């Protein structure tokens, strides 16, 4: 009568895609829906771990502002397509994934020449359009294993680090009755992952984090 | 009133500010810099929109 | 009384029943506007800020 | 009390009849929650039946606008009081001072 | 649930006669009979039979033919 | 004189301290005004009203 | 792969408010467990207050009583506001006497083992009578939050709003703790402020028992 609390009775989960899902929930205490949104999404953003992309070596170019003919993507469009390839690592901290391609046409994820631990999410994703037969492009891409976001400034061309697997976070809380007490909070949550991992599984692995966090004090 | 505040104070650029000039991939991901404060709600930068 | 059953069948019949809103003087056509109602607490009448 | 005033609170609340004020100094005698009981000095009491004087406290009468008066003395027992203090406090008075 | 009668009022010529036919139909779904040819989702009766304008499948021509039909008993 | 008796306390003369919002313990970027501001409950009451 | 927090130090500054320091956190994690607990702490506590009272001599709170400096509306009032720990059960009933001119304090309260009192010198009210006497019965109830008069529902029963909670205010922060050579692990305070009705350290436990409970529904998921 003191100590128990409104543990929430119903979880809807929609599914709008493979990688976008909602996830609905209610009834919480006056005030509970905020910290539990705010704390998920605190530790979503920059605390799961995940490998990706950081230092990438191309032999035709060694500037930034640089051009490679038969392309007529830029090197910096290069590197933004570069920075969402989704890429998951078993056991290994770091990799290296080297790529050659010559003739006309698109280069696809698949292209890449990975072994059995390196596996790629999406062989589709497209690099960069080859216009020209003479065009070849050869090139070595550092994946590394890290936690959050990493800047390049805060750092032979070197690549933001999108680590954590969870792309989008945004949550809301409503107003939800139970008999007569209406100021009972309901949260409903939106995320959107890149596709190495289920949506609602990302949730759980961030819940246990926190969990995990406060076993010296239960 | 309180709207078009928030409106104005949104989409007006500075000449430096935390996280200038970078590039980011999507609207996605530049929602992500905001809220982890690594990038100021306004500096000028290049995205790639559709 | 009040009984908890009342307000469950009062939201059943309260979903998409529109109810006038005026304030006099209703000087345009505008003055009178129909709403779908949601229940809320207090004792005032919540209206949408645009 | 208002933080920020003008300085003639003092004389709105005094000037009004809302507040107790001593028709005649001496030393406070008895206090209670309705009534004052006020021993006059030597010097200004009447040479004959001079006594003490007596203030009795309206305590939740109603307005003309269906709020409260109230009155609640501001003084403790047996401390000294002048000519023109102030004793009980109004309604939105406080130690002779208007406070709203 | 529905919010907006823009895409029905487009269906039929101009919102009167949208108001006066959803009413009749409205009126049959409601006080006897007439299974509505479109599931329900917990809705009124009101709404329900709107719905049902701008699937362009209910119409003063279409609703007056089926009434004269049900009366030659 | 009022930037004078400020300064004999221990708070900022400009009048404007930082704040931290309470859902989310983000600072506030543009640092605000508080104060002690008199006020008055008027005689217009709902109860009265409804 | 991450630390494991755990508390270091509970720095006593008065019987009232006190400052708690935890293990050094990956960053990141200072701001997120800082206002979760703020958050918990200052919204759901247990607390010890008082709902309702009985005088003798009295039929209404807004009546008077004769040797009392002030109302009655006003010693509810003040003894509203009144600190009180119970250990045994769930509500007690307390009970005081007095007489003669002076202050009325809440040590003239009864002393039975279950009740203690943190603030003794809190003043009740004030007699100005030679022979005057003042007895009355004060409930003492368990509860958590703000429970108005009103809503929870004899003539000589007066009925007093709960302000259960025992935490007024709370604040913390985040620096980087000198621990090993990692420059990334850094220490929260949290300075707490309390009526002093409850141990700071038994405060911060239940808070995060209170989290942990409540994230058990998104790990089961």
């Amino acid at each position: 009568s003191v100590t128990e609390f409104l543990k929430p009775r119903l979880v809807d989960i929609e599914q709008v895609s493979s990688t976008h899902a909602k996830v609905t929930l209610e009834p919480l205490e006056r005030g509970f829906g905020h910290t539990l949104g705010n704390a998920l999404r605190r530790i979503l953003l920059s605390s799961m771990p995940g490998c990706a992309v950081t230092e990438v070596e191309i032999d035709g170019v060694l500037h930034e502002y640089s051009t490679k003919e038969g392309v007529q993507e830029d090197i910096l469009e290069i590197l933004l397509n570069l920075k969402g390839l989704a890429v998951r690592v078993q056991g290994k901290d770091e990799v290296i994934l080297t790529l050659n391609k010559s003739g006309i046409g698109p280069v696809t994820a698949a292209d890449i020449t990975h072994d059995g631990d390196v596996e790629i999410v999406k062989p589709q994703h497209v690099i960069c359009h080859l216009t020209d037969e003479n065009a070849s492009i050869s090139m070595r891409i550092k994946v590394q294993r890290g936690r959050g976001y990493v800047p390049a400034s805060t750092r032979r061309l070197l690549v933001d680090a999108c680590y954590s697997p969870v792309e989008r976070i945004a949550y809301n809380v409503e107003a939800a009755r139970v008999e007569q007490r209406t100021d009972l909070d309901k949260l409903v949550i939106e995320m959107e992952t890149n596709g190495t991992i289920d949506p609602e599984e990302a949730i759980r692995r961030a819940a246990t984090i926190l969990a995990e966090q406060l076993e010296a004090f239960v | 009133q309180d709207v078009v505040l928030g409106l104005y104070y949104m989409t007006r650029d500075c000449v430096n500010a935390k996280g200038e000039g970078m590039v980011l991939t999507g609207p996605k991901e530049a929602e992500r810099l905001y809220r982890s404060g690594l990038a100021s709600l306004h500096a000028r930068v290049k995205v790639r929109i559709t | 009384r009040e009984e908890a059953v009342v307000w469950d069948i009062l939201d059943e019949v309260i979903r998409e029943h529109p109810v006038l809103l005026n304030r006099a003087p209703t000087l345009h056509r505008l003055g009178i506007q129909a709403f779908e109602p949601v229940l809320i607490e207090g004792k005032a009448i919540q209206l949408h800020p645009l | 009390k208002p933080l920020v005033g003008t300085g003639m609170e003092r004389a709105v609340a005094v000037d009004s009849g809302v507040t107790a004020v001593a028709k005649r100094g001496g030393v406070v005698q008895y206090v209670d929650a309705s009534r004052i009981v006020i021993k006059v000095n030597e010097d200004e009491m009447y040479p004959g039946e001079a006594g003490i004087d007596i203030y009795n406290l309206t305590k939740y009468t109603r307005s003309n606008q269906n709020t409260c008066i109230n009155q609640m003395p501001c003084v403790s027992l047996g401390e000294p009081v002048e000519r023109g203090d102030v004793l009980a406090d109004g309604p939105s008075t406080d130690l002779g001072e208007l406070a709203l | 649930a529905r919010v907006t009668v823009q895409d029905a009022v487009e269906k039929i010529g101009n919102r009167f006669d949208l108001v006066l036919v959803a009413a009749r139909r409205a009126r049959q779904m409601q006080v006897g009979g007439k299974d509505p040819l479109v599931p329900e989702e917990n809705d009124k009766t009101t709404v329900i039979a709107l719905r049902e304008i701008e699937e362009g499948l209910i119409n003063n021509q279409i609703l007056d033919v089926r009434e004269r039909q049900e009366q030659q008993e | 004189e009022i930037k004078e008796l400020l300064k004999l306390g221990d708070l900022p003369t400009s009048g404007q301290i930082r704040l931290y919002d309470g859902r989310t313990g983000e600072q506030f970027e543009r640092p605000v005004t508080v104060g002690y501001m008199y006020m008055l409950k008027l005689n217009h009451l709902v109860d009265d009203k409804m």
